[PDB]
């Protein structure tokens, strides 16, 4: 069971850490954010349990590390004397003094493939297909790519990431195999960070602690496509064979 | 009526050096006694860890190190001492019920009378009541703007968990805003302005280990010999608002836990397991500097003589867990007392360094009342799996050897890369460029730290040679490059902006 | 019950809004340099478009006051004085069902007409639309209203080929001149760039026209939201590079599954010396063809064009000009 999302598109940020104005990203997805998207398609408001997520496995394979850029980001300012965002005493301030300015964060021109392993794939990947909402990568204004689940229904998806998966074209030797690309599974443990969800509820959001081991496999050459056109190409005749 | 003991009630989130599956919820003593069982304790906010782990360290010392050097080689001794403490195990439990009894009164966050390091005093002479919103960190107060961190307008507090409130709580009490607070009115004078935190805008440092107990005494600064006094909730008699502060020689004195800046107050429901409402003001209007500088934080030193700790920066945090590695190095004055005198071998301990982690609480702010961010910081365990895959001497010293030089050359030519973005907009105008330099360098240049530690070829250099081969060099050439490569066109910009563009080039080792 | 809408418009030398330091916000996508308009820019000169108008369609047309017709009139509370508030129920727009209540809780008490302040009940407009408040997320000057989201998912606007900033040196000059001539005002650079944007939005009437009720509302909502997402354009720096112009393409598309944008066609950036608008709608069409015929669906596609030159197959059937395309796909989703 389980399916394989492809994260890509224009823009990605998955934040955390972050509860002022400046706001940051990570270098590779969350689940907290990625079950926030499934939880988006299935239609569960906040507040809800989120029990029926847990007892899933999320190994992400990263194509590209993609580059990181800082968006700058006004809100409220050029508005009139009389309208701003209000405090909480009720008592705005002056205009000149009205704005706030949050520099938030993001991850640009990257794309990951996640392998989704869970008992309630099924309904996830259906719900993808067709969701209660926009579902988005990271924040609302990123929108995803359009190939979103990759493929819909594979035994083992992680023999799926470690062979036979397309990759953006890199710079590869002559007649050389075993290019490097880092998978995260989740001792030998990269980092700890806050990404289990255990509450969304805008009141009082509430998260905890989970282990990520990043390692990095080797993979057989043949899939690295060409300079350009030929991988969206190639992805393309993937996901073709997938009703097969 | 409501009552809530820190001994007993479960608020810190620990979890055992077991399976590491159900972590729960844990009081003080608890978490103490068995703390032989327990991997390690946390709670979710830096800045509470911040403080929480000093306490924790205190009361650890005040049993188990004893905090008290002997009169014989005292410091040497002592080292001795607490290394066979270490050699024991664990906690006696009839020493923490031992140091309990003689406080067993002082804990209960909501005692009518004294309560848990709050004034009681300031329950009535204050006007007004600032508000939980003003206690809980990333909560909008009265007269900030409604849009982040959930709204909550000033009204329909939403109540907090007592947990939530002595982790706030115990945050705020540390790192806090200077600046128009509730007023007072001590002795018919009221004075309306407040100081500002003493660990504000500042990265601690805390080792940690495999199990709760080694972290803990090895989180134990070297008593400075003196008169030995107490932490704030020992003290028999609640302090004077005004007068100077108490002085303090000993460890509770160092740990800035003695006297503290701010003054909070819980209003408790009748429930006993909600905050309704907080009062958070001025506790001491005179200032005072403390001696005996903190162990935990990096200090550095400026022109005229004075000593200040390094400030935090969100753009080091771009990264995950990048001062975390300070445990290699070290690394010329950047390096906090606690480690100089716990993590070398000019101490006592045999195999618990050898699996010995680093971890950093860091809450960037604006010295004033602004804050920006926080950030965790636990190094890498598969930094020291590297080390110990091969079982090869010579490679064993040769992986470490490539670690070490990568993060000393890499943060040199961070701060080298800051004062010549500082040097180059500040002179090109006769400053803004530093931030996306920084941020942009970082970002960027840890994946190539990555990429040389699995000896993998990476920009500029191949593997195989020595050390770093001078790489992220050139990746701090392509963030200051690009950060001011629109900027340059004109001969001014062009001919300043590379006259400091000729530093990086420096120490740069050719092949 | 997604209508997704895409369009190509070509921005002339200006900068819409800036970064940081001047420059216009700029993604690296595809591994080349692109300036962007983010979408928050794109959506406050939207939405500061439509109040414009829906807000204003029309205290002299529709109007509020203009009720009764369902709770004072054919209800017996004097059919000849409704003005009985009406008058008493003024001292932002809402729909209909939220207005059940605007001639519900504006009847009983006495009334006071004999001659008219209880408003904490009826102020709840945007507590319950406010269809401004549907459309997109909570206002700007408002405590949030249980409804904080959303619908109207926005995407930023990227270049579809590599474009680099251009400095443009200029300078004031002080009209007062001493006897030291050519000291002008203050020499200073500031950036621009040009290039042909693609930007993309989608509205879920689906889980919208819930929170409102009125299919007819709703839909002029969502009508007078395609008009506004092609006819606005930012105010940014305008006055000083006037690019006010309308996209060069304009597909809007109603899918009954899932929105899909058609960002990653523009992936492998478009080289030049020759236009980009032509390309960019045959490539954009060849993505369509692809894209849809490996993922078949029974979907609606529609499409406007300033050019005659080529056939745009993938995208559906040609209709003639924007407000038809408009009209025929609002029409054509439900």
């Amino acid at each position: 069971s389980g399916f394989l999302l492809r994260l890509a598109g224009p823009m990605q940020s998955w934040g955390e850490h972050s509860m002022f104005g400046e706001r940051d990203t990570l270098p590779y997805p969350s689940r907290s954010g990625l079950i926030g998207m499934f939880a988006a398609a299935q239609g569960v408001r906040r507040g809800d349990p989120l029990d029926r997520y847990k007892e899933l496995k999320f190994t992400v394979r990263v194509d590209r590390p993609g580059v990181r850029l800082v968006d700058f980001h006004t809100i409220g300012g050029g508005l009139p004397k009389e309208r701003t965002v209000p405090t909480a005493a009720g008592e705005r301030r002056d205009p000149k003094k009205a704005t706030i300015v949050t520099s938030r964060s993001y991850l640009a021109d990257a794309v990951f493939t996640v392998a989704v392993t869970g008992p309630e794939a099924d309904t996830i990947a259906d719900a993808l297909a067709a969701p209660y909402w926009q579902p988005y990568l990271g924040r609302r204004a990123f929108v995803p790519d359009p190939l979103l689940v990759l493929r819909r229904r594979v035994a083992d998806p992680v023999r799926e990431l470690v062979e036979a998966v397309p990759l953006p074209h890199r710079r590869v030797e002559e007649d050389a195999a075993t290019v490097l690309v880092d998978l995260i599974y989740e001792t030998r443990t990269l980092t700890v960070l806050n990404d289990v969800p255990l509450s969304f509820d805008s009141k009082s959001r509430r998260y905890s602690t989970r282990q990520i081991r990043v390692v990095p496999t080797e993979v057989p050459a043949t899939l690295v496509a060409g300079p350009g056109r030929d991988y969206q190409n190639k992805l393309f005749t993937y996901v073709k064979q997938c009703a097969e | 009526p409501p009552s809530f003991d820190v001994t007993i009630a479960p608020w810190l989130i620990a979890r055992s050096r077991d399976v590491l599956a159900a972590p729960e919820m844990l009081g003080l003593r608890d978490v103490l006694i068995r703390s032989h069982e327990l991997s390690d304790v946390e709670i979710p906010l830096p800045p509470g860890a911040a403080v929480l782990w000093r306490i924790l360290a205190l009361i650890t010392a005040r049993i188990t190190g004893l905090d008290q050097p002997p009169n014989k080689n005292p410091k040497r001794k002592w080292q001795a001492r607490r290394s066979q403490i270490l050699s024991k195990g664990r906690l006696d439990p009839e020493a923490v019920d031992a140091y309990f009894a003689d406080y067993s009164e002082r804990f209960d966050l909501f005692h009518p009378e004294r309560p848990w390091l709050q004034d009681p005093r300031l329950r009535e002479e204050c006007p007004k009541t600032s508000g939980v919103n003003k206690l809980a960190w990333g909560r909008t107060a009265g007269e900030n703007q409604v849009w982040l961190g959930g709204h909550h307008h000033d009204l329909d507090p939403h109540p907090l968990d007592s947990a939530e409130a002595v982790w706030h709580l115990l945050a705020t009490l540390g790192y806090g805003p200077s600046g128009m607070c509730t007023a007072r009115v001590v002795r018919g004078r009221s004075e309306r302005n407040v100081t500002a935190g003493p660990l504000r805008g500042t990265v601690s440092y805390h080792p940690l280990g495999r199990t709760l107990f080694e972290s803990l005494i090895l989180n134990i600064p070297y008593p400075g010999t003196g008169a030995a006094d107490l932490a704030f909730w020992e003290q028999p008699e609640l302090n004077d608002p005004l007068g100077l502060p108490e002085e303090s020689a000993g460890l509770a004195g160092i740990l800035r836990l003695d006297h503290f800046r701010h003054a909070v107050l819980l209003h408790p429901s009748p429930d006993g397991s909600h905050v309704v409402d907080a009062w958070v003001t001025w506790a001491w209007r005179e200032r005072n500097i403390s001696p005996e500088l903190d162990p935990y934080l990096i200090y550095q030193t400026s022109k005229e003589g004075r000593v200040y700790p390094r400030p935090a920066e969100a753009e080091r945090a771009i990264w995950r867990d990048l001062d975390a590695l300070l445990h290699y190095g070290e690394d010329g004055n950047y390096r906090p007392t606690i480690l100089d005198n716990c993590t070398p071998l000019a101490q006592v301990p045999q195999e618990v360094l050898d699996s010995l982690r680093l971890r950093a609480f860091g809450f960037d702010q604006d010295g004033q009342a602004r804050d920006k961010q926080w950030f965790t910081a636990t190094t890498p365990a598969v930094l020291r799996w590297l080390a110990d895959r091969e079982t090869d001497d010579n490679e064993n010293a040769r992986i470490v050897r490539r670690i070490t030089l990568a993060r000393k050359a890499a943060e040199a030519l961070g701060r080298r890369l800051e004062k010549a973005c500082k040097e180059a907009w500040k002179e090109s105008n006769s400053g803004p460029w530093v931030q996306h330099g920084m941020s942009r360098y970082w970002a960027k240049a840890e994946p190539v730290f990555w990429n040389i530690v699995y000896d993998r070829p990476a920009q500029g250099y191949t593997p195989g040679m020595a050390g770093p081969g001078n790489a992220f060099n050139l990746v701090a050439l392509a963030a200051y490059d690009e950060v001011t490569g629109p900027y340059c066109e004109r001969p001014r910009v062009a001919k300043v902006v590379e006259r400091h563009r000729s530093t990086l080039f420096s120490n740069w080792t050719p092949k | 019950t997604f209508v997704d809408i895409h369009a190509i418009q070509t921005l002339p030398y200006s900068n819409i809004n800036r970064d940081d330091l001047g420059s216009p916000k700029t993604v690296v996508y595809g591994g080349k340099e692109r300036t962007r308009v983010s979408s928050q820019s794109w959506k406050r000169a939207v939405r500061h478009e439509v109040e414009a108008r829906l807000g204003d369609k029309a205290v002299r047309t529709r109007r509020i006051i203009s009720e009764i017709a369902k709770r004072l009139r054919e209800r017996g509370w004097d059919a000849d004085l409704a003005d009985a508030g009406a008058r008493q129920v003024v001292l932002f727009y809402l729909p209909v069902p939220a207005i059940d209540e605007l001639a519900a809780i504006a009847d009983e008490h006495r009334d006071a007409v004999a001659k008219i302040l209880p408003a904490d009940r009826i102020t709840e407009v945007l507590k319950s639309r406010n269809v401004s408040v549907n459309l997109f997320g909570r206002m700007l000057a408002e405590l949030p209203s249980t409804e904080v989201d959303g619908a109207v998912q926005f995407a930023h606007a990227f270049t579809v080929h590599g474009t680099t900033v251009e400095v443009d040196f200029f300078t004031a000059v002080d009209d007062i001149p001493k006897e030291n001539d050519h000291g002008s005002g203050h020499m200073n650079a500031g950036q621009f760039s040009a290039g042909t944007f693609y930007r993309y939005a989608n509205v879920n009437l689906d889980r919208l026209v819930e929170n409102t009720g009125d299919a007819q509302t709703a839909r002029t909502a969502v009508a007078e939201f395609l008009r506004a997402f092609l006819s606005t354009v930012p105010s940014g720096k305008q006055n000083a590079t006037a690019a006010m112009t309308l996209p060069d393409l304009v597909h809007i598309a109603v899918r009954f599954d899932r929105p899909i944008s058609f960002a990653p066609a523009f992936e492998t950036a478009l080289y030049g010396s020759d236009g980009y608008t032509l390309r960019a709608c045959q490539e954009l069409n060849n993505y369509a063809e692809r894209l849809r015929e490996v993922w078949p669906d029974d979907a609606i596609r529609g499409y406007a064009t300033v050019e005659n030159k080529t056939d745009l197959a993938a995208l559906g059937e040609r209709y003639d000009s924007y407000p038809a395309l408009i009209d025929a796909m609002v029409a054509a989703a439900f």
